[PDB]
RNA sequence: UUAUUGGAGGUAGAGCACUGUUUGGACGAGGGGCCGUUACCGAAUUCAGACAAACUCCGAAUGCCAAUUAAUUUAACUUGGGAGUCAGAACAUGGGUGAUAAGGUCCGUGUUCGAAAGGGAAACAGCCCAGACCACCAGCUAAGGUCCCAAAAUAUAUGUUAAGUGGAAAAGGAUGUGGCGUUGCCCAGACAACUAGGAUGUUGGCUUAGAAGCAGCCAUCAUUUAAAGAGUGCGUAAUAGCUCACUAGUCGAGUGACACUGCGCCGAAAAUGUACCGGGGCUAAACAUAUUACCGAAGCUGUGGAUUGUCCUUUG
RNA sequence: CUGGGGCGGUCGCCUCCUAAAAGGUAACGGAGGCGCUCAAAGGUUCCCUCAGAAUGGUUGGAAAUCAUUCAUAGAGUGUAA
RNA sequence: UUGGCACCUCGAUGUCGGCUCAUCGCAUCCUGGGGCUGUAGUCGGUCCCAAGGGUUGGGCUGUUCGCCCAUUAAAGCGGUA
RNA sequence: CUGGUGACUAUAGCAAGGAGGUCACACCUGUUCCCAUGCCGAACACAGAAGUUAAGCUCCUUAGCGUCGAUGGUAGUCGAACUUACGUUCCGCUAGAGUAGAACGUUGCCAGG
């Protein structure tokens, strides 16, 4: 289980990164999701790691 | 205000681009007749169940999966194989 | 005045100047060399000025090698003309120099003479330079 | 005609940069009687050893516990910095 | 969207195998002035070293097309009713053009403005943070900040700067200062200073009107030395004269060279008024590296409220 | 159309580069072609392999034709790339 | 200065020269203070500090400029639509 | 083992040296016959078996050329942070060249031995 929080805004970020933020299930700034850790999730996280905070 | 005479360019021509290249992916299912590859000459050769049109276009002859394959050391081909 | 006897294209895109020297970064013909540390176009006129300065100081005793060559033509528009209406005419020839390239080499003289000659040469050039020896 | 090195792991660009800043040279030992080994040496000590033994001299390289007789197969050099950047050691057969 | 797998393709880099460009050698199939041998060797070959948008023996990162494909997500497509739009801008980045000019111009990629209020950037569409449903004299944060203007550190530790550098600029110039290295000489007395010497063949030879250490060319050798250049500068028309190198002595502890780096200095002249920190002011209230706090938005959270959806579900 | 307009140049089609390794992509950016040709220079069957160089050989020379060897594409592919 | 660009103004931002009135900058023409000089003196050359004040009437030409006459310690160079 | 006929990016090739023949493969002997030469029985075609391993062909040796080729490092670069510096930093991916080294092929089917 991973707690993922959108800590920086998507404003001013590329549309591809915004699409990844949406695909992670994050909605508003400081919103959070709890997801099962796996390579696909880790790849999404890695793509947007400058925008999110991850807690195990 | 002072204005100098200008020359002309003898250039400024180009033909329409021909949208060449791959039209279907390796591993993709295609129906018979689907164009696989647009080209000048044989940059890629017709393989199994693939024909070569009068202008070198590569096309499938059967329904099946496209496969781009090595042909010898320097060449390559594209084939279509029927799915089970 | 160096320039190619001919080229296939007289009107060329100006060369990239970012990055480091692709090659010619070592003294390979003489004993001493002048190594560029900054980036610039180097013109045939600048090459000729530096060559004359260093050879005149060396007083024909030693041998000089020009390691760079101005392959690239650059154009310039005629005076006081507006934008457009084709590319301008060839104005000169330049060699692109990036940090590390050896511009000149010298042999057959003492290290002190080589240093003074290459100092005189460097003051003619639009790049910062440093005196270099053969490495081993 | 001897010098000691230290084994490396898997190193990032920053790791290599910090090595070279500290004053050590990355290198690889390969050749007869040995597997490839990624090593660090000290640049000043390597320069001293090369001055002593010559360009083609044989060096006794301390690789962990073992000692290998090697020759400098090649080296990469940074002439703007006047810094040896990398070394290849060829363990010669006897 | 990501993961994995397959594939198309020739860019960045690199390279010189092709097409062109190009620098030094070596050698010359063969003929000429030359008798065999001292041009051209234009050829070819060969070694080493370079250049390319329209070169390529090579060749990425990405992006792209797919998959009886997995995870997360919420779209997607078809048909029909109604539109508006067809002047775009800055910024960043890949390029052409221009002059590696323009707040220039034209394409690629992204963001923002347009059509976006709020906080920062003095003021400042396009930059940085961030997307305002409404109310609150509640809380946490972002960028950016915390001496006063003006909310919050005259915070903690270790250094650098002396230039108000910070708070505009270059080639180049400089015993500014800090750090990290290498190295020469030295109590068998170093560096500097002071005392003394600094001589002989000889006015070396040539050249010149003259050229005697000291216009310029060729050399740059010998004798006594405790050492002294066929001479480091000044001087003469040339000499003369002064001086240095070098050596011995006095003195007594450090002294010189080089490489790489941090921060500063000069180079630096415009017009209404200080006027190139927003002001006052600052020697830290500057800069670098760490650490702990706090301030800071219409972002988020708390409380109440409106509207519209979704789901439990009469109720709410 | 047009880095104001006039004047100059250009207007359709093909190839390359710019074009940022899919495709596409602008400027009065950099280069060239086209408005045909062939009755075989088309179809098919069978067969064949170049350019160039060296060495010999008469008229014949640096290059005509003949012979051997070397020669992997430097030839040819009607016509630009 | 000559231009390049086309960002304000085309429901108007009057355009050269002169006159009147100036004002500012200093990259200084004179006057003041200096260094070097291939500065004997008298003169000069060149550079540094310095913007307080001063810095002329005429001939020609619409002219600005420029040439010329005659002076002056000097007859400065620029910005202010 | 020999041959025929396939597959595989030359690790398979080239070059040099060496060995082989009643089987078989060739060279080889001929031009009556089918067939053939812009001339040529050279070739193609056919008939044949006196001679030869000389050449082809097969096999063996090698590392001179060609081919293949790491690891390590470097260039470049996706993303991020800082920046206008012909930039810096961090992370991932990661060449080309070169080096060590590999390599004088590996195999399927069929008929003979
Ligand atoms: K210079
Ligand atoms: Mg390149
Ligand atoms: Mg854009
Ligand atoms: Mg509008
Ligand atoms: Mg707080
Ligand atoms: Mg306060
Ligand atoms: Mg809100
Ligand atoms: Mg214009
Ligand atoms: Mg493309
Ligand atoms: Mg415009
Ligand atoms: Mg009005
Ligand atoms: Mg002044
Ligand atoms: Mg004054």
């Amino acid at each position: 289980k991973l707690q993922i929080t959108l800590t920086r805004s998507v404003i001013g970020r590329p549309e591809t990164q915004r699409k990844t933020v949406e695909a992670l299930g994050l909605k508003k700034t400081n919103s959070s999701v709890v997801v099962e850790d796996n390579p696909a999730i880790r790849g999404q996280i890695n793509k947007v790691k400058h925008l999110v905070t991850v807690e195990e | 205000a002072s204005k100098k005479g200008v020359s002309s360019t003898k250039n400024g021509r180009d033909s329409e681009s021909k949208r060449l290249g791959a039209k279907r992916a390796d591993g993709q299912f295609v129906t018979g007749g689907s164009i696989l590859y647009r080209q000048r000459g044989t940059k890629i050769y017709p393989g199994e169940n693939v024909g070569r049109g009068g202008d070198d276009t590569l096309f499938a002859k059967i329904d099946g999966v496209v496969k781009f394959e090595r042909k010898g050391r320097d060449k390559k081909q594209v084939s279509v194989y029927a799915v089970a | 005045m160096l320039l190619p006897k001919r080229v296939k294209y007289r009107r060329q895109h100006r060369p990239k100047t970012t990055g480091r020297s692709k090659g010619g970064n070592y003294v390979t013909f003489g004993e001493f060399g002048l190594q560029a540390t900054t980036t610039s176009w180097i013109t045939s006129r600048q090459i000729e000025s530096a060559r004359i300065a260093m050879t005149r100081y060396m007083k024909r005793g030693g041998k000089v090698w020009i390691k760079i060559f101005p392959h690239t033509p650059y154009t310039k528009k005629p005076l006081e003309v507006r934008m457009g209406a084709g590319k301008g005419a060839v104005e000169g020839w330049i060699a692109v120099v990036k940090p590390g390239r050896i511009l000149f080499e010298v042999a057959g003289v003492s290290e002190e003479v080589a240093r003074e000659a290459l100092r005189l040469a460097s003051h003619k050039l639009p790049v910062k330079t440093k005196f270099v020896k053969r490495e081993e | 005609s001897l010098k000691s090195i230290i084994r490396q792991g898997k190193q990032t660009r920053s790791d290599l940069k910090q090595l070279r800043k500290s004053g050590k040279v990355p290198a690889v030992v390969y050749g007869y009687g040995t597997k490839n080994v990624s090593v660090k040496v000290d640049e000043v000590e390597f320069i001293k050893v090369i001055r002593e033994v010559g360009r083609n001299g044989v060096i006794e390289l301390g690789v962990g516990s073992k000692t290998i007789k090697v020759m400098v197969a090649d080296y990469q050099f940074d002439p703007l910095k006047n810094q040896i950047t990398h070394i290849d050691f060829l363990a010669i057969n006897m």
